[PDB]
């Protein structure tokens, strides 16, 4: 049996309601027991999954009323009301009608006000500069929404080679995202150039936020 | 209080074998079906199989993706469940969970362990280099470059600094992970107070402190 969830993610504001959908490739309704063998699980980032709902609409003990499971046959849904920061997670449906199968998950995000990133640039450490390589790091911290563009410029020219980017999960404390961008060169190539710029373009402003440094000045 | 604790995970060569264990407590073990479920990092849960309860004669079932290759068994005396994995490939890389499953009535996995991380690669275990990143509000960081396999744990002041921290997911390149962590603090507390990131990389017995010097 194949389980499919939609949408794959969505964003809801605090105190509002979310509905997410789970579809089965064949009916999960057990005619003998008169129950749909479909369960809902919550998985917060880096944590173990937790049971919310079973038999389609029965909330596990200790799960609050604000979670509601519904549906029948092949068509199910989980609704969360008064969505709070604690709800940041991926939600999985799971059939147990014939063996068990999980859906691909729906990621719940908390929608908040748009927020400009705090951008910080770091030159290679002197200790790394005693090594063979050189990493230039730029942090773009506590912004909303999640998508952002970073461009590196070395001596005034864009450099895309050896740039690696990484995003945090939405922040629990303020619902923002952060990203790191790391530009790694050989030490020799690092020392053949002077001007290093990190440029963040975010939907908050038309103008990128720019941090730079000149190797000569450190 | 029910508890389930997975163990046996680690770095294993492609083509290898690995036995995982799940030690359970807090419940009448033989009353319950028990499942294994896995999750590749940043991806979905996948049910692998179950072993049935006393009533059903402890028989087993498996998902198509692992039927024939993985074997589940239980030791009732120990309240323990096992997964024997054979011919491990890269896509078997995942956190492996055990879960308490059905009892003959309750259609559910109420309890799940914390997971055990399995990495299937021929890439070599390598400790990280740890580099400080030094410059109202001020942001510092640590760059944790060139390690394998996952995970590392980064803290700030052995855990005493916990707000204003962003530890970014590692990225893999040419068989080495790199990640950075940042911490934002009041200017009126650095560099007047010391700041040290601590990086642990268990897989290589690595514990590093690196002071952020201005
Ligand atoms: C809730 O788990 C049940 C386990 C079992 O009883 C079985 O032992 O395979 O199968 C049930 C199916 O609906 C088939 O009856 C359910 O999947």
């Amino acid at each position: 049996i194949v389980m499919t969830q939609s949408p794959s993610s969505l964003a809801v504001s605090a105190g509002e309601k979310v509905t997410m959908n789970c579809k089965s490739s064949q009916s999960l309704l057990n005619s003998r027991t008169r129950k749909n063998y479909l369960a809902w699980y919550q998985q917060k980032p880096g944590q173990s999954p937790k049971l919310l709902i079973y038999w389609a609409s029965t909330r596990e003990s200790g799960v609050p009323d604000r979670f509601t499971g519904s549906g029948s046959g092949t068509d199910f849904a989980l609704t969360i009301s008064s969505v709070q920061a604690e709800d940041l997670a991926v939600y999985y449906c799971k059939q147990s009608y014939n063996l068990r199968t999980f859906g691909g998950g729906t990621k719940l995000e908390i929608k908040r006000a748009d927020a400009a990133p705090t951008v910080s640039i770091f030159p290679p450490s002197s200790e790394q500069l005693t090594s063979g390589g050189a990493s230039v790091v730029c942090f773009l911290n506590n912004f909303y929404p999640k998508d952002i563009n970073v461009k590196w410029k070395i001596d005034g020219s864009e450099r895309q080679n050896g740039v690696l980017n990484s995003w945090t999960d939405q922040d629990s404390k303020d619902s923002t995202y952060s990203m790191s961008s790391t530009l790694t060169l050989t030490k020799d190539e690092y020392e053949r150039h002077n001007s290093y710029t990190c440029e963040a373009t975010h939907k908050t402003s038309t103008s990128p936020i720019v941090k730079s440094f000149n190797r000569n000045e450190c | 209080e029910v508890k389930l604790v997975e163990s046996g995970g680690g770095l294993v060569q492609p083509g290898g074998s690995l036995r995982l264990a799940c030690a359970t407590s807090g419940f009448t073990f033989t009353d319950y079906y028990m499942s294994w479920v896995r999750q590749p990092p940043g991806k979905a849960l996948e049910w692998l199989g179950f072993i049935r309860n006393k009533a059903k004669g402890y028989t087993t079932e498996y998902s198509a993706s692992v039927k024939g290759r993985f074997t589940i068994s239980r030791d009732n005396s120990q309240s323990s469940l096992y997964l024997q994995m054979n011919t491990l490939r890269a896509e078997d890389s995942a956190t492996y969970y055990c879960a308490r499953d059905h009892d003959g009535y309750y259609e559910r996995f109420a309890y799940w362990g914390q997971g055990t991380l399995v990495t299937v690669s021929a890439a070599k275990t390598t400790p990280p280099s740890v580099y400080p990143l030094a410059p109202s509000m001020v942001t510092l960081g640590c760059l944790v470059k060139g390690y394998f396999p996952e995970p590392v744990t980064v803290t700030w002041n052995s855990g005493s600094l916990s707000s204003g921290v962003h530890t970014f997911p590692a990225v893999l390149q040419s068989d080495l992970y790199t990640l950075s962590s940042s911490v934002t603090v009041p200017s009126s507390t650095w560099p007047s107070e010391t700041v040290t990131c601590n990086v642990a990389h268990p897989a290589s017995s690595t514990k590093v402190d690196k002071k952020i010097v201005p």
